[PDB]
């Protein structure tokens, strides 16, 4: 079935669907679409592993149970920087305040 | 209140409790039904077409107090539930059916107290 | 294949299909495709394009609906951006 | 007089109360009078074989807060005719509440009703709070609705 993502990459968070069978080069093209980088001038990750172009969604371990449209899988976006590859960068969200005495 | 010859309760509670235990082919126990007249406030119209109403729950409480005096008291009041059963819902369906069922259980159950 | 960037406080920027942020309906007042959210953190509102994708997905759909998760943490800073967002 | 209450018939209904929800599910009967009589609880993910009958008027709600429920994709469930030993079935589900009745929802599960005054939130947000889902309420709305479609 879909899979619902959040494509990372420094302070920038996209939220896109794709088929669980569909592959990591047709995310790539969906990133192209909206980023205007071509999938070779990208570097897709699930948390620290790298993903290979042909390896579908489902084969990544993105799956319907894992990657639901109320949470989302998180896929660390990196580019190309000239010939090399930068490292990896997620920037975290802010942090929610300490819980009230009352909702304790 | 004068309490009934040992016997007589005796023979009525043996009577009642093959009425209310009777089972049919499918184990289906007929009696449950109407072992609990439903309440005038949740079901009014019951009360405004049956003028005596009557359920199992109240003859096993006319013998244990010793309301009825013969086996035909007890008969009276049988007779009575079923004829309020067959007043209140419609020929061909289950219930109406089922109280047939047990008026006949009664009466077979009545004759074999007469020997 | 539409998309809108919405930006929070902190400076994150969230791109969603117009579709799903239209969800908001001061968004889809707002709405140009880009607002910027200055009272509104990171933490909030990646929380907030998660139920824009939910409420698309299983809006008039028979694929049983699943619960809309809260951790009571972010609770009462998403109940003052629900208000303010319209959804 | 009340417009949404049970149709008085006597041909009996067996339905099928289909709980396909995460909640504790607190089965509705509107009586002949349209006042609400609370049912035995249906676990989450679970199916009952009930007996009703036909014209009766159900709606369901969470068991603990009342929060309301959809059946068949709508709010109220009538049983239908038993088509040759078939029982209907009334499918229980969650809503798509909204992003605000979600929250009021979970803030609600959290904080006690003497206590939604002391949270740092605008004043119209406790009025939300105290609000409660409420099946009369509830009632009063489809009522006035159903009074404005046949119109
Ligand atoms: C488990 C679970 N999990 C989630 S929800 C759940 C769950 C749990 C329990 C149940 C019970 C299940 C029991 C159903 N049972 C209730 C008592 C009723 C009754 C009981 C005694 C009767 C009698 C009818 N009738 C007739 C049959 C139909 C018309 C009245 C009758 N005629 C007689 O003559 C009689 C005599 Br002589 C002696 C003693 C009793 C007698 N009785 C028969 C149906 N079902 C009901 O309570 C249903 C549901 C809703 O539709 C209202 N309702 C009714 O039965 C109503 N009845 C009637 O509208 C009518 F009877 C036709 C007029 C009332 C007024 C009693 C509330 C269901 C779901």
């Amino acid at each position: 079935m879909d899979v619902f993502l959040m494509i990372r990459r420094h302070k920038t968070t996209i939220f896109t669907d794709a088929k669980e069978s569909s592959t990591v080069f047709e995310l790539k093209r969906i990133v192209e679409g909206i980023l205007k980088r071509p999938p070779d001038e990208q570097r897709l990750y699930k948390d620290d592993q790298l993903l290979d172009d042909g390896k579908t969604l489902g084969e990544c371990g993105f799956t319907s149970q894992t990657a639901r449209p109320q949470a989302p899988a998180t896929v660390g976006l990196a580019f190309r920087a000239d010939d090399t590859f930068e490292a990896l960068c997620i920037e975290p969200f802010s942090s929610p305040p300490e819980l009230p005495d009352v909702m304790k | 209140l004068s309490p009934n010859p040992p016997k007589l309760t005796k023979q009525m509670n043996a009577i009642i409790d093959t009425v209310i235990n009777y089972k049919d082919s499918s184990g289906r126990q007929l009696s449950e039904v109407f072992i609990q007249l439903p309440s005038r406030k949740e079901l009014p119209e019951y009360y405004e077409l049956i003028r005596k109403p009557v359920d199992f729950k109240k003859i096993k409480e006319r013998i244990r107090n010793h309301k009825y005096r013969s086996l035909g008291d007890l008969e009276k009041d049988v007779m009575l539930l079923c004829h309020n059963a067959q007043t209140f819902n419609l020929e061909g369906s289950q219930i109406y059916e089922d109280s047939i069922v047990l008026q006949s259980v009664f009466k077979s159950a009545r004759q074999k107290i007469a020997k | 294949m539409m998309y809108v960037k919405l930006i929070s406080s902190d400076g994150h920027e969230f791109i969603v299909k117009r579709e799903h942020a239209l969800t908001s309906g001061t968004i889809k007042a707002m709405l140009t495709n880009e607002v910027n959210f200055r009272e509104i953190p990171s933490h909030v509102l990646s929380k907030v394009c998660m139920y824009f994708t939910y409420k698309v997905r299983y809006t008039n759909s028979s694929t049983e609906i699943p619960e809309f998760p809260i951790a009571p943490e972010i609770a009462l800073e998403l109940l003052m951006a629900a208000n303010f967002l319209d959804c | 007089r009340p417009v949404l209450r049970s149709v008085n018939s006597r041909e009996p209904s067996q339905v099928i109360f289909c709980n396909r929800s995460p909640r504790v599910v607190l089965p509705v009967w509107l009586n002949f009078d349209g006042e609400p009589q609370p049912y035995p609880t249906l676990p989450p993910g679970t199916g009952r074989r009930i007996h009703s009958y036909r014209g009766h008027l159900w709606l369901f709600r969470d068991a603990g807060t009342h929060d309301g429920l959809l059946v068949n994709q709508t709010e109220l469930f009538v049983p239908s005719l038993n088509v040759d030993g078939q029982p209907i079935f009334a499918n229980i589900t969650l809503p798509v509440y909204t992003l605000k009745e979600r929250c009021l929802q979970v803030v609600r599960s959290l904080v006690k009703p003497e206590n939604y005054r002391r949270l740092d939130i605008v004043r119209s947000l406790y009025e939300d709070l105290e609000d409660h889902p409420n099946v009369q309420k509830d009632l009063e709305r489809l009522t006035q609705e159903r009074i404005a479609h046949q119109r």
